[PDB]
Order: structure tokens, then C-alpha cells, then sequence
């Protein structure tokens, strides 16, 4: 199933207080009113940052794993909450492949060479992006489909691993005895802050062409008339380099089927001229036993210029 | 194919539905309602046959408007045909008339601005500050080209208040043959003393070297000189600007007045009665108009986006490593942070130098309007003018003043005929 | 100087109320306006000479 | 003003000079031009009781030119830029209405 | 467009040119300023009418031949005589031109008002209603208005007329 | 500018032609506005 999100994945670009003051800012956001995918699990891409919402009282999202390969002999992250708190760790894991009394924690078998340690309805929202080597996540746990509602997120970590991130997996609490995906675009928005320093409203600066108007005017309500807001440029499909013929092949045909050839110690010497040339008969010839070129590759013979061959 | 982009939007406050002209684009070449205009494709408006007046103008006589739960293109109309009833020996004569009241607003003075150069190019940098004396006396022309148009700003509001030798005073027994003039005199009960009118006229209207200086002339001072004028035009007409001011009654003044038009002076004394009823009326009718002022808004809006622009470009590198000299100097190499700094004051000596030239040029058009305000105080307060349309339409009978935050506000009283008949 | 945040003015006490996380606020026109003490966690605003 | 205070005689106030306006002389000067405004001030009022209109035969008389005054005893018609009185007649007034 | 002109649609280059702050913003309220005046300037020079006066379908005036600044239907835009001499004798990157709100048409539009309104009633549509008056009887008007007797024109009138004809 | 040079030699080169365009682009908007007060006064004088 995929959804309609409404004005979602908002957070603060960062510190700096304010008070009302429409700013205008550029970054990475969920755009508004896009197209969220939504699974009830399989490998996800990361791309460029994530955003992830989920709606349960209870708590079946039990961390998540990121990481380039998602497996052993390489570095990858690990985040688990238990019924304490948050536990942050990078270490190099062999993942189950399904991961998941009242025993658990069957999710990898191995956490050798430890960088980084930590201990310590409903909806749950997190941003996850991964900017410089930092991994930054953002949340906020406001209680009550999604419904339809603005709510800005605030840091909740800053985590200098180095890791990089190109997919991702989520963890679930099964059943022994609902989640999103979203992902961010650089866009630019603005802010409305009220008189204690949070967001209220936004703008999304690229929708509708009225939107447009908003964002150049610095303002939420646009006076009646005609704004220039920005401009129209066809652009160019295609590559066509046209060039001349030939003519004057320029004859290596008789240097390379001389009938009677040179002994070597007198050995003849041919100086091509100002004509035409084409090295594609020699290289494709088919029949050589050794080639090699020294100066410049063998493929490059025709994208450059000589005086005196 | 290139060209801007235009919304065309009823207001925020009507509807959320837009339209968008894309400047000479032909309309195969874009990418319902797609209207080809000479101006461009417009897409989003429906073209209709009727015309209207032109609301929001498109261009090449389009116009659009928000009238027909929609939004709709037009050609506009100018205005209603009429046919003149023209033969070689009829006439149209009124046999009636009224009297009408209208407003008319100008600027006469601006912000007085100053800018310290070492603050804004500079701000605090001992490095920074030696290496502006390379550049020669760039600050002093700054300096004088800023002051001499400050200088100008009072002398812009002394030639159009203070035309009057004396401060005059109406009596207590304000009444005049009739007519009632409380809502243009100052009220005695009020923030300083201003009337009722003014009120409503001015109460609907340290960074890093950026300095504002205040008006020579304060706002009690312009209403003591209007108040005035006022009392002067009221008691004396027009002999005080002449002279000495001599009293005559005010019956007789707008008597005299009427004769000024063409109109006999029995025409007003059989009829006096139904002329203070008319103008008292008229002159109630101001302050609901106001509860218009966009000339005096303009100036103070057009100048803070300069104040803040200037501002704006304090932030940008101009082809440096940082904008920050505390940054480039403490941080690099000392042969290359010169050549960094020298870079970032020369952008911003051209910023604070573009600054400089847009003020002269509109310190230009706030005297020639204070000059035109000049000229309507002597012609049309402190007289009767037959130039037409000069103080108001309709044949000038008389102008009171007002003061504004940063201008004057005249009201002009016309005669207009009404209720013609034909006769041969 | 702030952990960083260079700059002249006179300190006074502030009437502000920053967020949980954030360290320093700047006016329009984005200029830095007040700031935390790191140590004692208060807000003090900036004023220029 | 060339045209206007020297070519001619001008009705417009404070245009040519300060009082009313009779003639002006123009004079050279290094990159200028000097006006001599010559212009007509009144001195030396008294003041009079006036009325609008007068009543003869039960009929309302309205001055052609000029102004009721009285002096104490005697009503005159003046024009009103010179003190000059004469006798008020049928010659110097008209009639209109009652 | 600012862009095109300084860097010509070049991503190096113009990446390189947000490096300048908002140069390209202030440029655009500039001359935005300027265009927009251009036609206020002539909206105030020409719509001085409310109503658009036209002239009766007869033309005896009084001796007086005005045909040469009156519009002609026969001509292009329905333009007068002497507006027609007048129009005879007088793309890039990132550079347009705006049209003016005005057509020629509509401007046409304003003059004949303006000539149907003074020929018919004087100045007298410039006050308040328009009143019709027999033409010669304006003539005599304003020769009063200079100082001059009515009888020098209305014993004049065939003389005046010719005069206007031939100048 | 882009062909002969590599990225830290090419940016001194494109920051010349910025500053030589952006100022004659500067000085034309600027006589723009000095004309345009001259129109607008004749407009007023044949409003007038
Ligand atoms: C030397 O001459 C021979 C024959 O004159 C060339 O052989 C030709 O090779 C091309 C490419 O395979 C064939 O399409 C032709 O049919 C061949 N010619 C004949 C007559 O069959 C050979 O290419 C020449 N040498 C070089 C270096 O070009
Ligand atoms: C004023 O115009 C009218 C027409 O509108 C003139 O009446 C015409 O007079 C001529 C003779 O001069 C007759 O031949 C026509 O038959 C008349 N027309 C009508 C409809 O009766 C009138 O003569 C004009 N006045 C002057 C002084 O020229
Ligand atoms: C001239 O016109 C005015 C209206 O502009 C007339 O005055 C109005 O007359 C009506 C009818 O008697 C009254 O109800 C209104 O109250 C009057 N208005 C005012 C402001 O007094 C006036 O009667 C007309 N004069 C003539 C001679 O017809
Ligand atoms: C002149 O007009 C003013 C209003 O502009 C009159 O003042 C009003 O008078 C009535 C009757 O006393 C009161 O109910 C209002 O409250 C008054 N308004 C204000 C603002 O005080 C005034 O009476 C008029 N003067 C004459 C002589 O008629
Ligand atoms: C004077 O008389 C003329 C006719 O000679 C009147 O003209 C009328 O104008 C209206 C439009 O305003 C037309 O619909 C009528 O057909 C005209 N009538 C005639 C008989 O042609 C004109 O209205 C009169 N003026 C006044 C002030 O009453
Ligand atoms: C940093 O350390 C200082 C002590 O050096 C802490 O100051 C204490 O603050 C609390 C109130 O928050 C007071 O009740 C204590 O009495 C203070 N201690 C002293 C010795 O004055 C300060 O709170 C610490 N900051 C943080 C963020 O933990
Ligand atoms: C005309 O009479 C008025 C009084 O009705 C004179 O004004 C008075 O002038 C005296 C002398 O300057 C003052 O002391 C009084 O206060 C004035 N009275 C008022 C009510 O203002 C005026 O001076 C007389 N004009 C002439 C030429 O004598
Ligand atoms: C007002 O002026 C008249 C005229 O000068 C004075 O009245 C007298 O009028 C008779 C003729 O009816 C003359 O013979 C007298 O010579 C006049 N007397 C004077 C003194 O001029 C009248 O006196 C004047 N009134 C006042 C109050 O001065
Ligand atoms: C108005 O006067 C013009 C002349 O000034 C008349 O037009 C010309 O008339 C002569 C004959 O007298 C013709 O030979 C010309 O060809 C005419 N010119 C044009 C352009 O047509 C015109 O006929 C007069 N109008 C009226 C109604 O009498
Ligand atoms: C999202 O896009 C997919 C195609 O990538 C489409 O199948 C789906 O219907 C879209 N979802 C919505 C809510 O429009
Ligand atoms: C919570 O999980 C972390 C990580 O596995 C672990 O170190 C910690 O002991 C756990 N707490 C409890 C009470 O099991
Ligand atoms: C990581 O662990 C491997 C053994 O699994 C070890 O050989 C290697 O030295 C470790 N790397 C570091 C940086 O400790
Ligand atoms: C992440 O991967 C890119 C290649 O996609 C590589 O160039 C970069 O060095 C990696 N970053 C880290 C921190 O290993
Ligand atoms: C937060 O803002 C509300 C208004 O939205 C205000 O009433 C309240 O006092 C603010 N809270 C604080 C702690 O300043
Ligand atoms: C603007 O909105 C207000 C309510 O906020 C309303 O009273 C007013 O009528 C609106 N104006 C227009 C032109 O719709
Ligand atoms: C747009 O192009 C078509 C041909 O493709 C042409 O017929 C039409 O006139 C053009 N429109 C304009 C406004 O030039
Ligand atoms: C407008 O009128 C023309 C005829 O003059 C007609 O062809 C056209 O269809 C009409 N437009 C509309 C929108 O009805």
C-alpha cells in the first residue's frame, strides 16, 4: 500500500534560537503531500536519509540496522531499545537473517571491534539522514491511517561514527506466547516561528506555483495582483557532434603491405603529412600478435593532434 | 525558448485558485483553460466575450479578474459609452448643484540615514581599518553625499508648512455661518493636539553603524503649523498671505468665492442653508474613507529594504576564503588574508557605494513631490486657483491642510453642477 | 567568547526561553542576539557598546 | 517664471514674488538669473461694519462690485481692495430676489 | 534574468555566483520599478474621460472642417489623419521586453473621447455632466475669455473658420 | 575557462568575468532609473 502524507517530516535544521521571524531554509525534508510507501521484513534502500513513522500504543518496532552491506567482515550500526533505554552501538555484527521465559535478543551472533558504545493511539516519528560521517536522529513521541496535523521534531543524538549507510532493516516484537518509509529530498521551506522560539507553520516552496509566490514574498498571505516568481528554460536533449569526411585517408595502406620490406640495419622511414587519418583499421585489423602503446592508449588515437607521425 | 513566470492570484483572502502566464511563450512549446495572449500563454483563466473593468492587468489590454467562484481573463473596458445630444441650437444649463470634498495625499520627507564606513566595512578589525587608507577618501564622499541629501529633508518641510508669519487662533465661538469645522480643527482633548481627522491620518499609518537620524521639525510642530493655516483661511480667506490678515465673515467669503467661478452671489444667500447641510455632510463622509495612504507607505517601505539589503551583503565572500575578517587573518597566512580582506572591503565599498547612489536618486523624487506640496499650499490654501484639475475636481472653491506622518493631506472643496435641461 | 561565539556587547540577564538543545538565538536578519552559559545554563542577551 | 512673471502678469500666489503681483525685471547673474518682483501690499486697515445686501421697496440689493460699510451712521458701498466709498444708487447695484 | 546574462546557463559558473549574496534579486526590483511606471505614466496622461464621448453622425460644427484629427474608420486602427503620419514617420539570453498594458487601439480610444467631448460641450464634461453648446457660441466664449468683444466673432465666423481650415 | 584548468585554477578565472558582467549588468540597471525619472517627469508635464 503506499499513502498520502500531509505536513510531515519537519525538523529543526538546527540550533539557533529565534523568535517571529519567518526564515527561509534550505534542506533535506519529506516533501509535502508525497508519496510515503507502507508495509505491514525485506532489505530497504537509504539513498539519501529516511523518514519513518509509526502508529501502536505497544512497542513492535524493537531498533533497527543500517550499514553498506548489512552482514559480517564490515562495520555496520546497531540500535536497540529494551525496556531501559536507548542503546546506540557500531560494531561488526553477523546478522540473523530473520531477527527477532520471556528470552530475546536473537538478532546477531557477533559484535567484534566496538567504536562506539552507549547505555543509559500513539505516534513515534524519527528522521534519520547520515551527513559528514554523522548520523543524526531526530524524534518526537506525541500521543493522540495517519491523521493530519504540522508537529516540528528536535535532535535527539549527534553521533560522530563514520559510518556509511546505503540500505536498512527494521526489527519487530513477534507473537510467541505498522510502520512507514519515507525518504528526503533537498528542498526549501518557511519556517513560521511563534514568540517560544518553535515551528508553527511551513511552506513547502516547490508545489503549487502559489506557493512559489509565498516563498519569494516571505509571507503566508499573498495581497491580490501578479508576482514574478521564477523563470521558464526549454533544455536541450541529445548530443550530436558532426564533423568532416576523410578524403585524403592519408595512405597507411602501403606502409603496412610494402612488398619488400628493410633489412633492419638500414631500415626505411616514412613521415606522414598534414591529411587525413583513421587508426580503426589498425586496431580492428584481427590479425597482430603484439601491440602495445606507449604514449597514449591505444582507443585515444583519433581524439587527439600530432604535427609529425 | 526562455521567458518568466507570473501567478496571477485573487488574493489569499478570496480563494486559493491561481493562473499562470508564461512570458512570450508559445503555447506548443509549455511543458483545461489555455487563453494565447500577446503577452504570452495564460493557462488556468477562462477567456469570456464580455468586458469588465480591468481588475489585475495582464498586458496588451488583457486584463483578469476573480467574478465568474473562478478566474477569468477579459479584455477591459475603458468605461460607459455616451452620445452628446449635439445640435446647432440647443444647450444643456444646470439648475442645480453639490458640492464635493476630496482627499489628496504626498509625501514631502523621508528617513534621514546615516552609515559609519568603518563599522559596516570593518566592524571593530584594527587589521581592516589600517588597510582602508589605501583606498583614499572613499569615506568622505560617503559621509557628504549622505548629509547633503539629510540637510535637504528639513528644508523639504519647512517650505511646505511654514508659509505663515504669524500662529493664528480661531476664536472660542466655533461656529461659522453654518458651516462646521470641528473635525479639522485641532480637538482640545487629544495626543497633543491634533483633530479628529488627523488621528485617524496618523494612526492608520544602532545595527552596525546604521544610523537613523530624527526630523528637525516634530510632529507637534507640522500640527502647530497646519492648525494655523486652518484658523488664517477661516477667519481672514486669502488676505493673510498678502498682508496683514483682515477679518471678514465667513458668509461673505464663500460669496466672494462663488463669484471667483462665474457664479452671482444670490446664488449662495437664498440657498445658504442647503450649502452647509451639503458640505457639512461631505466633510463626515472623510473619515469613513479612511477607516488611500500608499504614497506615505512607499517611502518607508522602499527605504527599510534598502537598510536591510545593505545589511544582507555582510554575509557574502566576494571571492574570499570567509566573510568573517576575525576569521581569514587568524587563520591562513598574513601576505594572503590582506588580499582576502582587501576583497571583502572592496565588495562591500561597492555595496554601501550602490546604497549611497539610490539615495540621491530617490532623495530627487521626494523634493519634486515636496515641491509640488509647496506649490498646492500657496495656490490652493492660500488662495482660489482656476487651473484645472490643479486643486481638486470641479470649479475650486477652498483647501484646508492636514498633516500626516511624513506629508501634508489636502482637502479640496468643488463646485459641481448637477440636473441639466435643454433649451434652445 | 563563548565556546566559539566571538563577539563584543554588554551582557545582561535575559527574558528568552530557548529549547532543550539549543545553545545560542539570533535575531532577523540573522545576528546573534543572546546566548547560554555553558556552566550555569542561562540565557543572557548581547546588546551592542 | 520667465514666461510667467516678466511676459506677463501671473494670478499665481507666491509665484512671482511675496503680495500680489504687478511686474518683474530680470537681471544676469553667473549662471543664474536674478527676478525683481515688484508687487502691490495693502496697509493701514479700519474696520467697518458691513451686511450682505441691502432692502428698498421691499426688494434685496446685491452690490456689483464691492462691499457694505458703515461708519458709525451712514451705509457706503466700497470696493474692497482701496478704501473709496460712494452713495449706494440704482446704478452701482442690482436687484435679486426678496 | 540575471543568470543568463552573467553566466549563461553554466552550472559551474553559476554555482560560483550564490557565492555574491542577492545582486540578481535587487537588479529585478529595479527594474520592475521601472516597468511598472511606464504604464502609469501614460494611464495618466490620456484617461482623463470617464464616459467615451462619440460625435453625431452629422458634421456641420459651424464652418469649421476637423476631419484631419478625428479618427477615420477607412484607416488602419481607426486612427485620424495627422495619426497616421505620426506612426509612419516613427531575443538574446536572458534580455526580454514587456508589452505595454495600453494597446494602440485604446489610446486611439482616449483621444477621440477627448476631441467628441470638447467639440460638442466645451470644457464644461471636465467639471461634472457634459453640456452640448452650438460650436461658434464656444468660439465667442473664448474670445471673451482674452479680452476681446463677441460681436468680432460672430460677425466674423465665415473668416475664423476659413483661418482654422487653412492652418 | 572549464577546459584548460583545473577546479582551483578555473574558479579565479570565472570570479573575473562574474565581476566584469555583474558590473556593467549593475551599471545599466543604474541609468535606467536616471532615464526613467526623466519620462516620468514629461509625463507629468503633459498631464499637466
Ligand atoms: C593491406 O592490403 C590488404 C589487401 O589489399 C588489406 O586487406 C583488406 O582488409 C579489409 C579488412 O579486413 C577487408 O575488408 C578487405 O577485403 C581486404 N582486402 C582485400 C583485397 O581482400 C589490408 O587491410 C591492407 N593493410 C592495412 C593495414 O589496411
Ligand atoms: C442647424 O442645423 C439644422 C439641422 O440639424 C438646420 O436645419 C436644416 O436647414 C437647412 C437649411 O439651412 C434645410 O435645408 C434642412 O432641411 C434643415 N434640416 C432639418 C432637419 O430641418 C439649420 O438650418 C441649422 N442652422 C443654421 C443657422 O445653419
Ligand atoms: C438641489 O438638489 C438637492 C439635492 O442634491 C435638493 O436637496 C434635497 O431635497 C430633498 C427633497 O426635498 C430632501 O429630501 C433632501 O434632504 C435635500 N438634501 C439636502 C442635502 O438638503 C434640493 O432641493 C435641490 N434644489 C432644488 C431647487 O430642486
Ligand atoms: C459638528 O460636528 C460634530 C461631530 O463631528 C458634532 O459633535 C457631536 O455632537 C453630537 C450632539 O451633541 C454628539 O452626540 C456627538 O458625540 C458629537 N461628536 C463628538 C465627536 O464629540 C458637533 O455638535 C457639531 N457642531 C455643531 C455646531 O453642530
Ligand atoms: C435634450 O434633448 C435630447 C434630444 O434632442 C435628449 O436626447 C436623448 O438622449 C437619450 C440618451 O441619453 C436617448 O436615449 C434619447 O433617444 C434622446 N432623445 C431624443 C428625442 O433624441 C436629451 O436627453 C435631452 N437632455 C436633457 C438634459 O433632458
Ligand atoms: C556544571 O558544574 C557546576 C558545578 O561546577 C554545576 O553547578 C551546580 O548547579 C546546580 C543547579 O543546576 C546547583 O544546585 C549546584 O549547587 C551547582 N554546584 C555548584 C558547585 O555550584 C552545574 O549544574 C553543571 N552543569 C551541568 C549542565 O551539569
Ligand atoms: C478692529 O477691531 C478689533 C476688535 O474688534 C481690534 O482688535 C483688538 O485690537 C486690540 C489692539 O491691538 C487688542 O488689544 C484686542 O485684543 C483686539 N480684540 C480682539 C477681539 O482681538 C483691531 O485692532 C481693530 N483694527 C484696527 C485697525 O483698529
Ligand atoms: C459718516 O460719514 C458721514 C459723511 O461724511 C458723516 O455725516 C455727516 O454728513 C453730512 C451730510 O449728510 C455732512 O454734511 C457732514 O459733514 C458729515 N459729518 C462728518 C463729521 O463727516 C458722519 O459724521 C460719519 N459718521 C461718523 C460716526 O463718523
Ligand atoms: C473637409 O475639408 C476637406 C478639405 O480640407 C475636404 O476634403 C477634400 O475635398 C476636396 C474637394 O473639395 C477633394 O478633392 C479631396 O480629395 C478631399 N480630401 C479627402 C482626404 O477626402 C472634405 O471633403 C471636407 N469634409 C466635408 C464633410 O465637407
Ligand atoms: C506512488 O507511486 C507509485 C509508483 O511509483 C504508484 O503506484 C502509487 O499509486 C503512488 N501512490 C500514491 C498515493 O499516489
Ligand atoms: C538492555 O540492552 C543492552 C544491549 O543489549 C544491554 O547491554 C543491557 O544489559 C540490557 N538491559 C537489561 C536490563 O537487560
Ligand atoms: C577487527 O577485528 C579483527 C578480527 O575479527 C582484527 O583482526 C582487527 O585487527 C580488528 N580491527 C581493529 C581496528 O581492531
Ligand atoms: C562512503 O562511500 C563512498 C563511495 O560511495 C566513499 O568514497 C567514502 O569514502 C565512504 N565514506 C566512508 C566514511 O567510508
Ligand atoms: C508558549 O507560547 C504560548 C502561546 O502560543 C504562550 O502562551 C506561552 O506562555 C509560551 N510558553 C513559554 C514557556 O514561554
Ligand atoms: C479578509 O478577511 C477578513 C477576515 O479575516 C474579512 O473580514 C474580509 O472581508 C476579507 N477581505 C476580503 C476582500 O475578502
Ligand atoms: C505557435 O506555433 C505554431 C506552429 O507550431 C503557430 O501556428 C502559432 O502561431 C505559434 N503561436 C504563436 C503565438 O506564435
Ligand atoms: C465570442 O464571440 C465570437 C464571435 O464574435 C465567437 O466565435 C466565440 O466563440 C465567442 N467566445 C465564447 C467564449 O463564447
Amino acid at each position: 500500500a503506499y499513502t498520502n502524507s500531509f505536513t510531515r517530516g519537519v525538523y529543526y535544521p538546527d540550533k539557533v534560537f529565534r523568535s517571529s521571524v519567518l526564515h527561509s531554509t534550505q534542506d533535506l525534508f519529506l516533501p509535502f503531500f508525497s508519496n510515503v510507501t507502507w508495509f505491514h521484513n525485506p532489505v530497504l534502500p537509504f539513498n539519501d536519509g529516511v523518514y519513518f513513522a509509526s502508529i501502536e500504543k505497544s512497542n513492535i518496532i524493537r531498533g533497527w540496522i543500517f550499514g553498506t552491506t548489512l552482514d559480517s567482515k564490515t562495520q555496520s550500526l546497531l540500535i536497540v531499545n529494551n525496556a531501559t533505554n536507548v542503546v546506540i552501538k557500531v560494531c561488526e555484527f553477523q546478522f540473523c537473517n530473520d531477527p527477532f521465559m520471556e528470552s530475546e535478543f536473537r538478532v546477531y551472533s557477533s559484535a567484534n571491534n566496538c567504536t562506539f558504545e552507549y547505555v543509559s493511539k500513539n505516534l513515534r516519528e524519527f528522521v534519520f539522514k547520515n551527513i559528514d560521517g554523522y548520523f543524526k536522529i531526530y524524534s518526537k513521541h506525541t500521543p493522540i491511517d495517519l491523521p493530519q496535523g504540522f508537529s516540528a521534531l528536535e535532535p535527539l543524538v549527534d553521533l560522530p561514527i563514520g559510518i556509511n549507510i546505503t540500505r536498512f532493516q527494521t526489527l519487530l516484537a513477534l507473537h510467541r506466547s505498522a510502520y512507514y518509509v519515507g525518504y528526503l529530498q533537498p528542498r526549501t521551506f518557511l519556517l513560521k516561528y511563534n514568540e517560544n522560539g518553535t515551528i508553527t507553520d511551513a511552506v513547502d516552496c516547490a508545489l503549487d506555483p502559489l506557493s512559489e509566490t509565498k516563498c519569494t514574498l516571505k509571507s503566508f498571505t499573498v495581497e491580490k495582483g501578479i508576482y514574478q516568481t521564477s523563470n521558464f528554460r526549454v533544455q536541450p536533449t541529445e548530443s550530436i557532434v558532426r564533423f568532416p569526411n576523410i578524403t585524403n585517408l592519408c595512405p597507411f595502406d602501403e606502409v603496412f603491405n610494402a612488398t619488400r620490406f628493410a633489412s633492419v640495419y638500414a631500415w626505411n622511414r616514412k613521415r606522414i603529412s598534414n591529411c587525413v587519418a583513421d587508426y580503426s583499421v589498425l586496431y580492428n585489423f584481427a590479425p597482430f600478435f603484439t601491440f602495445k602503446c606507449y604514449g597514449v592508449s591505444p582507443t585515444k588515437l583519433n581524439d587527439l593532434c600530432f604535427t609529425n607521425v | 525558448s526562455f521567458g518568466g513566470v507570473s501567478v496571477i492570484t485573487p488574493g489569499t483572502n478570496t480563494s486559493n485558485q491561481v493562473a499562470v502566464l508564461y512570458q512570450g511563450v508559445n503555447c506548443t512549446e509549455v511543458p483545461s483553460n489555455v487563453f494565447q495572449t500577446r503577452a504570452g500563454c495564460l493557462i488556468g483563466a477562462e477567456y469570456v466575450n464580455n468586458s469588465y473593468e480591468c481588475d489585475i492587468p495582464i498586458g496588451a489590454g488583457i486584463c483578469a479578474s476573480y467574478q465568474t467562484q473562478s478566474i477569468i481573463a477579459y479584455t477591459m473596458s475603458l468605461g460607459a459609452e455616451n452620445s452628446v445630444a449635439y445640435s446647432n441650437n440647443s444647450i444643456a444649463i444646470p439648475t442645480n448643484f453639490t458640492i464635493s470634498v476630496t482627499t489628496e495625499i504626498l509625501p514631502v520627507s523621508m528617513t534621514k540615514t546615516s552609515v559609519d564606513c568603518t563599522m559596516y566595512i570593518c566592524g571593530d578589525s584594527t587589521e581592516c581599518s589600517n588597510l582602508l587608507l589605501q583606498y583614499g577618501s572613499f569615506c568622505t564622499q560617503l559621509k557628504r553625499a549622505l548629509t547633503g541629501i539629510a540637510v535637504e529633508q528639513d528644508k523639504n518641510t519647512q517650505e511646505v508648512f511654514a508659509q505663515v508669519k504669524q500662529i493664528y487662533k480661531t476664536p472660542p465661538i466655533k461656529y461659522f455661518g453654518g458651516f462646521n469645522f470641528s473635525q479639522i480643527l485641532p480637538d482640545p482633548s487629544k495626543p497633543s493636539k491634533r483633530s479628529p481627522i488627523e488621528d485617524l491620518l496618523f494612526n492608520k499609518v544602532k545595527f552596525n553603524g546604521l544610523t537613523v537620524l530624527p526630523p528637525l521639525l516634530t510632529d507637534e510642530m507640522i500640527a502647530q503649523y497646519t492648525s494655523a493655516l486652518l484658523a488664517g483661511t477661516i477667519t481672514s480667506g486669502w488676505t493673510f498671505g498678502a498682508g496683514p490678515a483682515l477679518q471678514i465673515p465667513f458668509p461673505m467669503q464663500m460669496a466672494y468665492r462663488f463669484n471667483g467661478i462665474g457664479v452671482t452671489q444670490n446664488v449662495l444667500y437664498e440657498n445658504q442653508k442647503l450649502i452647509a447641510n451639503q458640505f457639512n455632510s461631505a466633510i463626515g463622509k472623510i473619515q469613513d474613507s479612511l477607516s488611500a495612504l500608499g504614497k506615505l507607505q512607499d517611502v518607508v517601505n522602499h527605504n527599510a529594504q534598502a537598510l536591510n539589503t545593505l545589511v544582507k551583503q555582510l554575509s557574502s565572500k566576494f571571492g574570499a576564503i570567509s566573510s568573517v575578517l576575525n576569521d581569514i587573518l587568524s587563520r591562513l597566512d598574513p601576505p594572503e588574508a590582506e588580499v582576502q580582506i582587501d576583497r571583502l572591503i572592496t565588495g562591500r565599498l561597492q555595496s554601501l557605494q550602490t546604497y549611497v547612489t539610490q539615495q540621491l536618486i530617490r532623495a530627487a523624487e521626494i523634493r519634486a513631490s515636496a515641491n509640488l506640496a509647496a506649490t498646492k499650499m500657496s495656490e490652493c490654501v492660500l488662495g482660489q486657483s482656476k487651473r484645472v484639475d490643479f486643486c481638486g475636481k470641479g470649479y475650486h472653491l477652498m483647501s484646508f491642510p492636514q498633516s500626516a506622518p511624513h506629508g501634508v493631506v489636502f482637502l479640496h472643496v468643488t463646485y459641481v453642477p448637477a440636473q441639466e435641461k435643454n433649451f434652445t | 567568547n563563548f565556546n566559539g561565539l566571538t563577539g563584543t556587547g554588554v551582557l545582561t540577564e535575559s527574558n528568552k526561553k530557548f529549547l532543550p538543545f539549543q545553545q545560542f538565538g539570533r535575531d532577523i536578519a540573522d545576528t546573534t542576539d543572546a546566548v547560554r552559559d555553558p556552566q550555569t545554563l542561562e540565557i543572557l542577551d548581547i546588546t551592542p557598546c | 517664471k520667465m514666461s510667467e512673471c516678466v511676459l506677463g502678469q501671473s494670478k499665481r500666489v507666491d509665484f512671482c514674488g511675496k503680495g500680489y503681483h504687478l511686474m518683474s525685471f530680470p537681471q544676469s547673474a553667473p549662471h543664474g538669473v536674478v527676478f525683481l518682483h515688484v508687487t502691490y501690499v495693502p496697509a493701514q486697515e479700519k474696520n467697518f461694519t458691513t451686511a450682505p445686501a441691502i432692502c428698498h421697496d421691499g426688494k434685496a440689493h446685491f452690490p456689483r462690485e464691492g462691499v457694505f460699510v458703515s461708519n458709525g451712521t451712514h451705509w457706503f458701498v466700497t470696493q474692497r481692495n482701496f478704501y473709496e466709498p460712494q452713495i449706494i444708487t440704482t446704478d452701482n447695484t442690482f436687484v435679486s430676489g426678496n
